[PDB]
């Protein structure tokens, strides 16, 4: 399909559930083949958007 | 020899009105010498026995408009014989017209041709001293640092004359200058 | 008697003046003891007064149409820049 | 032959301005029946072409600029005398206002 | 060698003067100037993070340390004061490993967002990095994180790239006036923000972007835009207000991408207002591209520039010599003001007049309309006495002045007028020229404070020229200057406060509105810019003709309308509230065909059938200097030649309606600002 | 003036009476450091910039539309100056704005902020 742009397509991905305060993003599983770490700290009850990937990380305690 | 050996012996050798400025380093040995010496100089350093320099590799210029002597021409010589390289520079003019070297070295003409087409920089006596690499016709000196990169005018076919003409420029895509330089430098 | 009767003789009376005044000193003489006399008995009438450091003393007016009759004051006195004012008066009449 | 070595008066100038101007004439000829023109431009109208052309720089001064500009007079008429500049190149180069300006375009 | 940056020193004593070794070069500083200054001095440049010339030293970051000899620690050069004597080293072991050793900690918990961080390519992280740092990188563990919180719909905030320099909270609390920002918690964690949902509403509020030196707060607007390597850097004046601040316009290609602020030590001090720095996006807003003709049934169609001006050359002989008033705009150069008048006046009338606040305004010995004290010579006064003018929405960067006089020397403030909000502590008198009356008496305090006061300032606002007392008023105020002595030979006092950019201009070309009447009775409206002017004065039938860059108002009414070119286009000169004047540079080209002003305006005035003596841009500065020769010496700071004696009594009871305020939103005022999209956001929410 | 070097420059005649300005570009606010300083440059204003109807690229027909920024620096005022009067220029100089230090002590943060007097 390409209808759909990565704007539309990139918000049908569910957040990721993780423990902890922080969470690294690296996109690929190949640190090397993605992007530049990044630490988000996910405190806020809305997910915490990754500013390279757009992967969002929510908190699965609390 | 030595490279320090060539800046003594070539100090003390040579007479001391011509070289204004000289300057020893690993860089190269540098002989700044004046605009109506150079002739002279480069004489003594082609015949002389102990710096017998026999190949001129290029005749060099440099344009810095900031100073009254606007050009630089640079002379970069080899000996063989003493496996040195020396390099000769003087300072030019918009209109000042500096002496030819022709007469020492053959292979100079095509680079004082070369110079003149580039900077404007006038030699004197020197055999058909015309533009050697812009086209026919050209006007401006294009290695100037007031010549734009891009020229003056541009080159075309037009239908109604059944020849290449010329016209003032028309960037379809203006060059896009990157200023990259930062402080803490 | 004449000082009243300007305002219907010109309009936008310009005066020029250095700061310095190495000529300019009797322009400034007379226009400051010969101002609030003058402005005060001829309301409603633009008497500019422009500065600009290091200009000529020159004294401009405006008639009905624009016109502009300049008159140069540079080694003029006060009572001959009264007299200048005074033809320049009427000349606009 | 060689490049003359400079002017050091305003005589040497003129004299150097003459001589210009006296051999552009002499070539003047050779420039007609190699371009293959005869009957479009007289030979004429180009003296006083290259008389406008030279009365131009009229007020020039330094010695040396006025040698310089010799020098590119000769460069351009060596260009022209071989079949070098392309053809009727130099005849094509050798031949109120506010509102007119303010109509066409904000850069007059 | 010479100073760093050219920066002059100013040596308020000569005998104190103590000789220090920056390196091994002795230089002479006067007393204070801290050791990273005295470095400045003698050329040396410092690494700085948390040290801003223009805020109260801070000693953390640790970034400016070096060495002296009689020292055993690494002295904060940016925090200890200069002693004579000292033996100071910069290029030493010791002053260099400092710098490496306090830069790998910084770097050690900053994020990996460099590629997609707004200020990428002028950071000073970085930039210092690659020159006074180590290459290799030591830490290895998890790295900390921040959660951005919004503040502002023009400061964009990623708190995770944030340096705790605490640079922004100084500017906050000093500088601005609004104490908003502050830093929050303890150790390795704290963060910084307002703690709660409040946004950041103040005037000069967007100066964080430039001053915060990582990319933490960066301007929203602007937002992943552009790089700074692309971007065309033009030197301009702004002409949003009438303080003219220095600006330097960055432009890629045909458009404007950001205004940024130019350091001038005289009229604005590296700061802008919201106001001039977001005004860039009404530029490219909707804009008046092509002549246009008014139909039969209202429709508007696009001709070229002979039909418009054949038609307006046509209808302007049709009316009488008089009736053919016409109204400059308050952004209109020297240059176009003065072509108007001058055609408008060989057409036989002399109704011409600057748009807001000039219809009886003498403009009369240019220092009744003038700050006739510099804006930088306000830091020297003791006591300011406000009066009707509010100066925190007509003149964003005079507040700046005052409230840092308050903070610094500690003056007193009296401002009387409509109720408002100050940055600084204000005593309200009253609200009306009766307070004006009870302080030429003295039946307050006030009056005691005022008189007890060397070096007094009374500001007083443009407002007060609409009312019909302004004679009256002026005479008060007169009065009160000169009873309480505050105009001196050594320090004139008085000084007024202009609103429009081109005002102070308007009023020394001469061009004073003379009737009331005007507007009214007369047909041939020419509106030269004039977006605000009240058009229901106007009759219905006048054959308005509307000059302008951006058409709100005025162009609904309007007939055939003449497009125009911005002040990013144009060269012509405009005027301070001092009498400073500055010319303007072109960055971008036209949009559109459009012209400039006083080129529209020679070509009607030729096609009209009258003749001017000039056809250029240098003819028109030369006849301004036979009008007001001032407007063509650029770099001049002449002071005001004569004093308040000259002016003739003015006997009229004064008023008895309190004082009004003339602008009612601060982020619309002009057709820029009140087109742009930016701003009408930033008016929704910071309105209050 | 003296445009005899203009003359013989060989460049379009119609380009020599342009219009330039020469300044000292100021300090970038964005940044602290102060390497980018006393450098003075000629300023032909090419405004002239219009987009191609094809991609949306900046296209231009002005030759001088990045020589003053790319190259052509000069290190002193009167180098550009001489330089602009050499090429037959109607130069316009711009003074550059330059920082005033001022006596800035650490102590002055911590002030006795006088005495509790009433008022
Ligand atoms: C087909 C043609 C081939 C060649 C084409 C070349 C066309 C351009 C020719 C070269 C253009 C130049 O500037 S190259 C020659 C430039 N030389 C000068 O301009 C001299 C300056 N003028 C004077 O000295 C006097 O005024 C003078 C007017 C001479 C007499 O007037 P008087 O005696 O009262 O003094
Ligand atoms: S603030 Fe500077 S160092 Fe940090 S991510 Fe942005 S550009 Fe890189
Ligand atoms: S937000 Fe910016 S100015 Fe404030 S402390 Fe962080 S880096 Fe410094
Ligand atoms: S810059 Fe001086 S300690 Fe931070
Ligand atoms: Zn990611």
């Amino acid at each position: 399909r390409s209808k759909k742009s990565p704007m539309e397509l990139i918000s049908e991905v569910p957040p990721i559930k993780v423990d902890g305060r922080i969470v690294a993003c690296e996109g690929d599983t190949n640190p090397a083949l993605g992007h530049p770490i990044e630490f988000i700290c996910l405190d806020l009850n809305e997910p915490a958007i990754c500013k390279y990937c757009g992967l969002r990380y929510v908190q699965d305690h609390h | 020899m030595d490279n320090q050996f060539i800046f003594k012996y070539s100090w003390e050798t040579l007479p001391k009105k011509w070289v204004k400025k000289m300057e020893r380093s690993e860089h190269g040995n540098r002989f700044d010498t004046n605009t109506d010496y150079l002739f002279q100089l480069l004489c003594f350093l082609k015949l002389h026995t102990y710096t017998r320099v026999q190949v001129l590799i290029d005749i060099c210029g440099v344009d810095y408009p900031s100073r009254k002597r606007r050009f630089e021409v640079v002379y970069n010589l080899l000996s063989t014989r003493y496996n040195s390289r020396i390099r000769v520079q003087t300072s030019a003019d918009e209109v000042t017209r500096i002496s030819s070297v022709v007469s020492l070295f053959p292979s100079a003409g095509w680079w004082e041709r070369e110079v003149w087409d580039m900077f404007g920089v006038s030699f004197i006596n020197h055999p058909d001293l015309r533009r050697i690499l812009t086209d026919y016709g050209f006007e401006g000196h294009p290695l100037r640092k007031d010549f734009p990169l891009s020229g003056y005018v541009q080159v075309r076919y037009d239908d109604p004359e059944k020849r290449v003409v010329s016209e003032p420029i028309e960037m379809t895509q203006e060059f896009r200058y990157f200023d990259f330089a930062s402080p803490w430098e | 008697a004449w000082r009243g009767s300007i305002s219907k003789s010109m309009k936008e009376l310009r005066i020029l003046l250095c700061q310095s005044s190495p000529a300019s000193a009797p322009t400034r003489t007379f226009v400051e003891k010969n101002y609030k006399d003058l402005k005060s008995l001829n309301p409603k009438l633009p008497i500019l007064i422009r500065e600009c450091s290091g200009v000529q003393p020159q004294m401009w007016a405006r008639y009905d149409m624009g016109v502009e009759r300049c008159v140069n004051l540079d080694g003029l006195t006060e009572p001959q820049i009264l007299k200048a004012l005074e033809n320049l008066v009427k000349s606009g009449a | 032959i060689g490049v003359p070595p400079n002017s050091a008066n305003l005589t040497e100038a003129r004299r150097r301005v003459f001589d210009f101007f006296r051999a552009a004439c002499r070539s003047i000829p050779t420039i007609m029946d190699i371009y293959n023109l005869q009957d479009v431009v007289a030979p004429s109208q180009l003296r006083y072409a290259i008389s406008a052309q030279i009365r131009n720089n009229a007020h020039i001064t330094d010695p040396k600029v006025i040698d310089l500009l010799i020098f590119k007079g000769m460069e351009e008429l060596t260009d022209i005398v071989d079949h070098a500049k392309q053809r009727h190149h130099i005849i094509g180069q050798y031949v109120t206002d506010f509102l007119k300006n303010f109509y066409t375009s904000n850069y007059f | 060698r010479n100073p760093v940056g050219g920066a002059r020193v100013h040596f308020s004593n000569p005998e104190d003067a103590i000789e220090v070794f920056v390196d091994g070069y002795a230089v002479k500083v006067p007393k204070g100037f801290t050791v990273l200054q005295a470095c400045e001095v003698a050329g040396v440049d410092i690494p700085r993070f948390c040290y801003h010339s223009r805020l109260s030293i801070a000693g953390n970051c640790r970034m400016c340390l070096v060495e002296v000899e009689k020292s055993p620690k690494p002295v904060a050069s940016c925090a200890m004061p200069a002693l004579p004597g000292m033996k100071i080293k910069t290029d030493t072991p010791i002053a260099k490993k400092a710098r490496e050793g306090v830069m790998e900690f910084l770097l050690m918990n900053h994020p990996l967002d460099c590629p997609i961080c707004d200020q990428g390519g002028e950071c000073d992280l970085q930039d210092q990095s690659m020159a006074f740092g180590s290459d290799r990188g030591r830490f290895t563990e998890m790295k900390r994180s921040v959660v951005d919180k919004n503040l502002g719909p023009l400061v964009k905030t990623v708190m995770t790239r944030c340096i705790q320099c605490t640079r922004c909270v100084r500017f906050a609390s000093e500088v601005a006036g609004v104490q908003d920002l502050g830093i929050l918690g303890r150790g390795s964690g704290e963060e910084i923000g307002t703690y709660v949902e409040k946004l950041m509403t103040s005037e000069l509020s967007g100066n964080v972007i430039d001053i915060c030196p990582v990319g933490a707060l960066t301007s929203k607007p602007f937002a992943f835009k552009a790089r700074n390597w692309e971007l065309k850097a033009t030197e301009t004046i702004d002409v949003s207000d009438a303080v003219g601040s220095n600006i330097r316009v960055d432009s890629r290609g045909p458009e404007v991408m950001r205004i940024i602020p130019r350091l001038n030590e005289d009229i604005n001090e590296e700061w802008i207002s919201d106001k001039t720095r977001f005004c860039y996006d009404g530029l490219k807003r909707q804009r008046l591209s092509d002549p246009m003709i008014r139909d039969s049934d209202g429709r508007f169609k696009a001709v070229s520039w002979r039909d418009a001006l054949a038609v307006v050359g046509d209808i302007i002989h049709q009316v009488k010599p008089d009736e053919i008033v016409g109204v400059a705009g308050q952004l209109s150069d020297a240059e176009s003001m003065m072509v108007l008048k001058d055609f408008v006046n060989r057409m036989g009338s002399d109704n011409v007049w600057c748009e807001g606040t000039a219809a009886g305004v003498d403009a009369d010995l240019r220092y009744s309309y003038l700050m006739n004290t510099s804006i930088s010579g306000l830091e020297n006064a003791d006591l300011f006495l406000l009066i009707g003018t509010q100066p925190r929405v007509e003149a964003a960067m005079v507040n700046a002045r005052i409230c840092k006089t308050v903070r610094a020397s500690n003056a007193k403030v009296g401002y009387v007028g409509p109720p408002a909000e100050f940055n600084y502590d204000c005593k309200h008198l009253g609200t009306g020229p009766d307070t004006l009356k009870e302080i030429a008496e003295g039946r307050h305090p006030f009056c005691t404070a005022l008189k007890n006061a060397k070096n007094p300032a009374i500001i007083v606002g443009a407002g007060l020229f609409n009312r019909t007392d302004k004679n009256a008023i002026l005479s008060s105020v007169e009065s009160i200057a000169q009873a309480n002595n505050v105009v001196r030979p050594d320090w004139n006092g008085l000084n007024f406060l202009l609103q429009y950019a081109a005002q102070a201009a308007a009023l020394d070309l001469g061009l004073i509105q003379q009737s009331a009447k005007a507007l009214e009775s007369a047909k041939f409206v020419y509106l030269m810019g004039a977006d605000d002017v009240n058009v229901d004065k106007i009759p219905k039938d006048a054959f308005v003709v509307y000059q302008g860059h951006h058409g709100d108002k005025a162009v609904y009414r309007a007939n055939v309308i003449l497009p125009a070119s911005a002040f990013t286009e144009k060269e012509g000169t405009y005027e301070n509230t001092e009498g400073f004047t500055q010319q303007t540079v072109p960055a971008v080209p036209t949009v559109g065909d459009a012209r400039d002003d006083w080129k529209i305006v020679r070509a009607l005035s030729e096609v009209s059938g009258v003749k001017l003596p000039y056809n250029s841009i240098e003819g028109v500065r030369s006849r301004i200097k036979s009008v007001a020769p001032n407007l063509v010496h650029t770099d001049e700071r002449e002071p005001a030649a004569f004093g308040p004696s000259l002016k003739p009594e003015c006997k009229e009871a004064m008023s008895t309606t309190p004082f009004q305020t003339v602008v009612e939103n601060f982020y619309m005022t002009n057709s820029i600002t009140r087109a742009s999209k930016i701003m009408a956001q930033c008016s929704a929410v910071l309105l209050k | 003036k003296r445009g005899e070097i203009g003359k013989v420059s060989g460049i379009p005649e119609e380009h020599l009476s342009r219009k330039v300005i020469i300044y000292s570009p100021a300090r970038t606010a964005t940044q602290s450091g102060s390497g980018k300083l006393g450098k003075w440059k000629i300023n032909f204003v090419s405004t002239l910039k219009w987009e191609n109807p094809l991609m949306g690229w900046t296209s231009t027909g002005d030759p001088y539309a990045n020589v003053g920024d790319s190259a052509l620096a000069f290190d002193s005022e009167e180098a550009a100056k001489s330089f602009a009067e050499r090429h037959g220029w109607d130069y316009k100089v711009k003074k550059p704005n330059t920082p005033l230090l001022k006596v800035k002590s650490y102590s002055d943060n911590f002030k006795w902020k006088g005495n509790p007097q009433p008022e």
